[PDB]
């Protein structure tokens, strides 16, 4: 379950504001600024099509680019595994 | 300052609470071991604060040291599957959870005065208000403390205890193999 | 309470200091001993080496790996060192000169010390890794296996002392140290401290580790040297034990003669001095302990974990449940039980 | 069997009322044990002061309601 | 043949005390001791240089 | 002995743990008053050094070797106060 | 505020300073196999553990009793010139009852490690 | 095999000198645990006659008389 | 009884005695000179002593109350006992204490000084030093002459002490 | 040798100057001979001491702080 | 007393009203003797009086041979079955 929160716009970006003052890099408040700008595609411009490649989009490559994420806690419903495992040996005499 | 160090009875029941709800809930099992090893060191602090912190060693050098370490021995060997706390699992327990814990804590602060009417028996156990004086007196000559007294009592007035411990801890060894080993022939 | 903040920071620096020159001495004496030298390029003579080691791990990252613990893999070291440098408080480096003056002195080193056993239980915890945990398995069965020599060393000594109060069983030994009478629990208490610290040639699980991806101890950065600096504190601690069980602790020559001829009256100087003394004692004994420690690392092959177990079980505890029955039976034919201080 | 030692190896707390009491029961019989009435009672209250904390009640009471 | 317990030049106290004392162990131990006090072989190389011949590659 | 370069960390490692002890005796005896520390001390003398701070005026360790002591003793005892146990 | 109060509650609250300077000095920027954990080696959904010998359990399960007896012998040590010839004469039969159990341990070999693929010691006979 | 045990019974003295050569770690155990107690009941008596005898009790606490109070003076008022 | 435990506030109290119980000085000594005067406390104050401990134990519980006349017979004896090694044997004394403090509060640190006093009061005052309970074959051990168990640091000035005595034949 | 006589000795022969001089650059104390010096600066020594081993009777004093 | 009863009746409730684990049953049993000592050790600094810390050194001697033998019974029934389940002891 990812986290979030959403608390209001004067507080995060004076908390972005401030924490510009670390030396390395952080959510910057102009950023929390392009929280509000949503994109609008210039009609005019050409596109990925005029150079006759189709891209992939989201949905299918986040497997494969968050996987590495993935903790995969433990197998699913080890009930009928019981009858099975009695045929093992688990402690070796 | 003098006051500061006054409610710490207090927050050993309190951390002790805490660390049995934790116990309770802690989703891996190793945890709920963990929250026990803490609750065995909170008991040893009020050990200590009561004055008997010869037994607050000796429970962190038993329990802690031997007890604790041999449930984490098994089960970093044993496949111990786990449900987790749920609501769909154990919110039907919360009526007679309660009606327990209101039952039996009252009964267990009930049971230790002597007084005839009920309600009275409770009244006594929460009569904690009035300090003990403690005086000094210099008749006990020599440096005896706790841990000798009751090798005193336990070698000479309760020595046959001791030897029946002694066949306890045989049985500690000789249960195990009978269980665990399998005798070639 | 100022003078106790000045006494807790200089045995803090001194131990700790201590602990970081060990690493050099290690080294150096290894290598001498194998016909080379080093470290001698990082400071002067090579004295700036493990702060060098220090500096490069402490600016590394922390990696935790995919399927480990984040929480555990962090704090276990941390606790480890804890554990530690806690028992430090009831080692005397004179009469009475301690941070901790308990009358259960013994029994909180003895119960202390049973808490190092979950470092190596938790670091098998830090991974989705079925072999690590086995290798933790062994690695505490040989802990918990030598904790029972050392306890049942500390009991005989007891016997002969009936107190738990370190600085007493120090000032017990002024008539003889007992080594001189338990020779052989001497090189006892030594195997099993070699033991205890899991140094070579009881490195089983380290060296087994190392052959295989897992089951060691595979921390970076910070944790990497909270784990040095446990090991090399425990080394220094049991041969603390070692010292104010055995060897006298800070004892030396009686210097009654020598300070009544330097000296008419109690000053500074002369409190100084005794100090001076009483913790050189205790610090000649410490490095030759720990040169030992090199020594054996430098000269012997290592074990298996078969031949560690029935070292311990079949060999070393039947002597010592012997012990049991012959300590008290030498104190009953010549009425010498020990009164209490 | 070790009944009356203290932790420090000596006589309880409440050694001297107990044994009082004891006194009392061997000189009587089981009809006559009613006159060690006045003696069970001491030795309950040293063990666990319930009269001297009512009286103590009663003390801070006064001290309570009757100055404000 | 193999020589058994029965066959021994040599006492059963004899062979218990080198089995308790470590005596083997205490020889090494002294043999690597002995080392420590000879002269080390380490020449410092950027400023010593080891041996290279007319014929090196 | 040869090698002094394995030894200097010895020599460190002697010197430090020697200066610390020798520090901490000259500190404890600052805190005592120029007087060797106590130790293994059990509850009588627990009471007695009471006893001696009742009868100095609260000066730590010194000393009193006078027959009669001063009427404030009479009215300086303590009794101490302790919490109800739960 | 005395000085061992003073350390053993500093040493914790305290111990976590090189973690923080590590923490805050160090790079962080993993890799997916950086993540990683070995040379190669993988397994697929099979078990949560493995087969152990009985050893490897038997020695944590027999530490207990053993240093139950080792800890009791405390109050004797401590007791021992007050319980002189008699109290002596008692742990000397309780230490008899427990080595009697470690002779059954020894008698037993409960701690050897059993080998399964034996070498073969029959004999090679040729049927005529 | 080799040195087979020959068995206590086939032989006490044989058993014992096996076991000192092929079980030291044993014998020696066994020799100084029965040492003690058997010192213990021989020895302690041939002690107390030619050596020194038991030294007398501590006091454990004050030695009160077994006796009735005896009128006193000295040190009483004024 | 037992020592306080987790948390306790000393307090004092301003009341007088009653005036149906008579005044009586206390003894005002610390440990150390009390450590050192105990044993002739001891050879003077025997019968009071035990006759103090005897109505304390007749009393069976009033002991505090029924004991006063007795107990000022005790202090009073005590206070005669040192007032009478301040007024004659106060150096010595004074070596001992002294001796006592810069050990733990062990005898065995003390002798040379132990020696001196020991002669003083038993020549002036007529008080010895006796360990009961000893047969006639065991040595007390504040007279050997060679024991196992000595001081680190022997005391300076009870050292120069006894060398000048022995100079001087007072030992 | 590896003993410390020999390091006092030749800090002797060698002044302080190159002692520290050699104790920055070269971490051991060498006194020898000067046998000839190169054209970028650098000079040579040889030693004719039997406490110096096989192959540490030559060495190099270099002129750059960042030697090579 | 009130520690003691607390962590009593809670190692009892999580005793009774566990589905999840066998181990959470033992630590309740550790948790209760614990609880008792406690108790008891209370009771034994208020008398002033040796024989509640007396049962209470026999009962760390017991809980401990508890523990032993309770982790052998478990070992064996884990030896036939290989898991030990949520259910089913
Ligand atoms: C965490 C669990 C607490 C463990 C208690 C450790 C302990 O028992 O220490 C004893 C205590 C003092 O006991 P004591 O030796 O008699 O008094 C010496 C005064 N410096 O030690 C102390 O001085 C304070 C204990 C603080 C805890
Ligand atoms: C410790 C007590 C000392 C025990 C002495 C001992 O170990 O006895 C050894 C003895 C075997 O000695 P053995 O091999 O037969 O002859 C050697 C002669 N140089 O063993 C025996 O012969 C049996 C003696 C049993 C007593
Ligand atoms: C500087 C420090 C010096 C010490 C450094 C020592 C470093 C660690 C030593 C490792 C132990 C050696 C070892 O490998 O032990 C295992 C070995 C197994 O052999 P085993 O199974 O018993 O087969 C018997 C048939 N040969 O079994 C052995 O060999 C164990 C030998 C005993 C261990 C030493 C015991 C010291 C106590 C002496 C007690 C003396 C009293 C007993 C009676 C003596 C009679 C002479
Ligand atoms: C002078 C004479 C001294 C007497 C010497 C006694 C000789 C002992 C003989 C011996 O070595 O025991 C061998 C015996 C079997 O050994 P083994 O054939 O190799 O088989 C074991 C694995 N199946 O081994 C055994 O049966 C196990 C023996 C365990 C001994 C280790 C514990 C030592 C205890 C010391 C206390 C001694 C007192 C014990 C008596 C108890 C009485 C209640
Ligand atoms: C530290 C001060 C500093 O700033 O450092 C200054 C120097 C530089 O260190 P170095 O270059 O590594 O040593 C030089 C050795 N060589 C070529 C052989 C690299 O320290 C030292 O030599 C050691 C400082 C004294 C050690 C005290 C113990
Ligand atoms: C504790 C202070 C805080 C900072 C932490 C300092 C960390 C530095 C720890 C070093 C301690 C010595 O530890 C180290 O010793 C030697 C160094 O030659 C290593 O040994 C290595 O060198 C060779 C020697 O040529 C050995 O033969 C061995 O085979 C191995 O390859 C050990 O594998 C390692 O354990």
């Amino acid at each position: 379950e990812v986290r979030h929160i959403e608390l209001p716009k004067a507080l995060y970006q004076a908390y972005t504001k401030a924490t510009q003052a670390i030396w390395w890099p952080t959510y910057s408040p102009d950023q929390v600024e392009r929280q509000f700008l949503s994109q609008k595609i210039d009609p005019s411009a050409k596109t990925f099509n005029d150079l006759d490649l189709t891209p992939m989009e989201l949905p299918d490559l986040m497997f494969k680019l968050i996987r590495p994420y993935r903790v995969n806690t433990f197998q699913h419903d080890v009930s009928q595994l019981e009858n099975k495992e009695k045929t093992f040996v688990h402690i070796l005499d | 300052m003098m006051y500061l160090t006054y409610y710490f009875i207090e927050i050993t029941i309190f951390l002790a609470i805490l660390c049995t709800i934790f116990i309770i809930s802690a989703k891996n099992p190793m945890v709920s071991i963990l929250y026990m090893i803490a609750l065995f060191v909170i008991a040893a602090m009020y050990l200590y604060l009561i004055g008997l912190g010869i037994f607050s060693l000796l429970y962190i050098m038993i329990y802690i040291g031997a007890i604790a370490v041999l449930f984490l021995f098994i089960i970093t060997l044993l496949d111990i599957n786990s449900t987790e706390l749920s609501v769909k699992s154990n919110i039907r327990d919360l009526p007679l959870v309660l009606i327990s814990l209101i039952v039996l804590t009252i009964s267990g602060l009930m049971i230790y005065s002597n007084d005839s009417i009920l309600i009275n028996k409770l009244l006594e156990a929460f009569g904690n208000d009035y300090n003990t004086i403690i005086t000094q007196d210099w008749f006990n000559i020599e440096n005896t403390t706790l841990l000798t007294t009751i090798g005193n009592v336990l070698l000479t007035n309760n020595a046959f205890i001791l030897l029946v411990l002694a066949i306890v801890l045989l049985l500690g060894i000789i249960g195990p193999i009978s269980i665990t080993m399998k005798h070639k022939e | 309470m100022i003078i106790n903040i000045v006494e807790i920071l200089i045995f803090l620096v001194c131990v700790l200091f201590s602990v970081a020159y060990l690493t050099v001495a290690e080294r150096k004496t290894l290598a001498y001993m194998q016909r080379r030298l080093g470290p001698n390029f990082v400071g002067y003579y090579g004295l700036l080496q493990a702060f060098a080691d220090a500096v490069k791990l402490l600016l590394k990252e922390i990696v935790l790996p995919k399927e480990s613990n984040y929480i555990i893999l962090v704090i276990s070291p941390l606790i480890t060192l804890i554990t530690a440098l806690i028992g430090w408080v009831v080692i005397p480096l004179g009469p009475g000169i301690t941070l901790g003056e308990l009358n259960l002195g013994i029994l909180f080193s003895l119960a202390i010390g049973s808490l190092g056993v979950f470092g190596s239980l938790l670091s098998g915890w830090s991974s989705n890794s079925k072999y690590s945990l086995l290798g933790s398995i062994r690695s505490t069965a040989q802990l918990i296996s030598y904790e029972l020599i050392l306890t049942s060393i500390f009991i005989i000594i007891i016997m002969f002392v009936s107190s738990l109060n370190i600085t007493t069983i120090i000032e017990t030994q002024r008539v003889v140290w007992y080594c001189i009478p338990l020779l052989p629990l001497l090189l006892i208490f030594f195997i099993a401290s070699v033991a205890e610290t899991a140094r070579p040639p009881f490195d089983l699980t380290e060296s087994e580790s190392e052959l295989v991806a897992g089951y060691f101890t595979e921390y970076s950065g910070s944790p990497f040297v909270f784990f040095f600096l446990a090991e090399y504190s425990n080394i220094i601690l049991i041969s603390a034990f070692n010292g104010y069980l055995l060897l006298g602790g800070y004892l030396s020559f009686n210097y009654s003669y020598l300070f009544n001829i330097l000296f008419n009256d109690y000053s500074y100087v002369s409190f100084l001095f005794e100090g001076l003394i009483n913790s050189s004692a205790y610090a000649i004994k410490l490095v030759f302990l720990m040169f030992s420690f090199i020594w054996v690392r430098a000269a012997f092959p290592r074990f298996t974990y078969d031949n560690l177990i029935n070292f311990c079980w079949i060999i070393l505890l039947p002597l010592l449940f012997g012990i049991f029955l012959i300590i008290p039976s030498t104190l009953y034919i010549f009425d010498s039980f020990p009164t209490l201080i | 069997t070790a009944a009356g030692i203290s932790l420090t190896g000596g006589r309880n707390r409440c050694f001297s009322e107990w044994q009082s009491f004891m006194h009392c029961t061997a000189k009587t019989d089981a009809k006559s044990r009613a006159q060690c009435l006045p003696n069970f009672e001491d030795y309950m209250e040293c063990l666990h002061h319930t009269k001297e904390k009512a009286r103590l009640r009663e003390i801070e009471s006064v001290l309570k309601q009757k100055k404000e | 043949r193999p020589a058994t317990w029965e066959e021994s030049e040599e006492g059963a106290l004899s062979k218990a005390t080198k089995y308790f004392l470590l005596a083997e162990m205490f020889r090494g131990l002294y043999v690597v001791l002995e080392q420590f006090f000879r002269a080390p072989y380490t020449i410092y190389y950027p400023f010593e240089k080891g041996p290279v011949s007319p014929r090196f590659r | 002995a040869i090698p002094f370069e394995a030894l200097l960390p010895y020599g460190i490692i002697f010197g430090l743990l020697t200066a610390g002890g020798g520090a901490m005796q000259v500190l404890h005896v600052y805190r005592n008053g120029g007087v060797r520390d106590r130790f293994a001390i059990d509850q009588w003398d627990s009471q007695m050094m009471e006893r001696d701070l009742r009868l100095n005026g609260g000066q730590g360790r010194k000393q009193v070797d006078q027959a009669t002591a001063p009427e404030a003793f009479k009215h300086n005892h303590v009794w101490k106060s302790e919490r109800p146990l739960i | 505020m005395n000085t061992f109060i003073i350390f053993i509650i500093l040493i914790p609250i305290v111990g976590f300073a090189l973690l923080a300077v590590n923490i805050l000095l160090a790079v962080y920027k993993p890799y997916n196999e950086k993540l990683g954990a070995f040379e190669c080696g993988l397994t697929s959904f099979n078990q949560t553990r493995l087969a152990f010998n009985a050893a490897f359990i038997l020695v944590a399960i027999l530490f207990l009793p053993f240093d139950l007896e080792i800890s009791t012998l405390l109050p004797y040590v401590m007791s021992i010139y007050l319980v002189s010839n008699y109290g002596f004469t008692i742990v000397l039969l309780f230490l008899l009852i427990l080595i009697i159990g470690f002779v059954y341990e020894i008698n037993t070999n409960a701690l050897k490690i059993n080998k399964h693929n034996k070498p073969n010691t029959d004999s090679l006979i040729y049927k005529l | 095999m080799i040195n087979a045990n020959p068995g206590f019974w086939n032989g006490p003295f044989r058993y014992l000198r096996w076991s000192a050569h092929n079980r030291p770690h044993l014998f020696f155990a066994f020799a100084i645990g029965i040492a003690g107690p058997v010192a213990a009941l021989t020895l302690t008596p041939l002690r107390r006659k030619y050596l020194y005898p038991d030294h007398s009790p501590l006091p454990q606490s004050y030695p009160l008389p077994q006796r009735a109070r005896e009128q006193l003076t000295g040190f009483d008022d004024e | 009884p037992r020592e306080a435990a987790a948390h306790w506030v000393p307090f004092e109290d301003k009341a007088n005695m009653p005036d149906n119980v008579p005044d009586v000085v206390e003894v005002g000594a610390t440990s150390a000179p009390l450590l050192s005067a105990s044993y002739f406390i001891g050879a003077k104050c025997k019968p009071y002593n035990d006759d103090f401990m005897l109505c304390r134990e007749e009393s069976q519980g009033s002991g505090a109350i029924d004991c006063l006349k007795e107990g000022r017979r005790v202090t009073r004896c005590a206070v005669s006992v040192i007032e009478d090694i301040n007024k004659s044997c106060l150096d010595e004394f004074r070596l001992h204490w002294q001796c006592l403090e810069q050990n733990n509060h062990q005898l065995s640190g003390c002798r040379k000084a132990e020696a001196l006093l020991n002669k003083c009061v038993f020549t002036k005052l007529n008080l010895e030093k006796k360990i009961p309970g000893l047969r006639p074959d065991e040595e007390p051990v504040f007279l050997k002459k060679d024991p196992w168990i000595k001081p680190a640091v022997d005391d300076f000035k009870s050292v120069r002490a006894y060398a000048e005595a022995k100079k001087n034949g007072t030992l | 040798s590896s003993s410390l006589y020999r390091v006092l000795r030749n800090a002797w022969e060698v002044g302080p100057r190159s002692y520290w001089k050699q104790l920055n650059s070269i971490g051991d104390t060498k006194s020898g001979r000067l046998v000839g010096t190169d054209i970028y600066g650098n000079k040579f020594y040889e030693t004719d001491h039997q406490d110096e081993i096989h192959l540490r009777t030559r060495y190099v004093e270099y002129k750059e702080k960042d030697y090579d | 007393m009130f520690i003691g009863t607390i962590i009593l009746v809670l190692s009892f409730l999580g005793f009774v009203f566990n589905r999840r684990n066998i181990i959470l049953a033992f630590i309740c049993l550790e948790t209760m003797l614990l609880g008792i000592n406690l108790i008891l050790l209370r009771n034994s600094v208020l008398f002033d009086d040796i024989s509640g810390s007396l049962f209470a050194i026999v009962i760390i001697i017991l809980a401990g041979v508890e523990s032993a033998i309770g982790l052998s019974l478990l070992v064996s029934y884990y030896r036939l079955r290989g898991v030990i389940n949520s259910y089913g002891i």
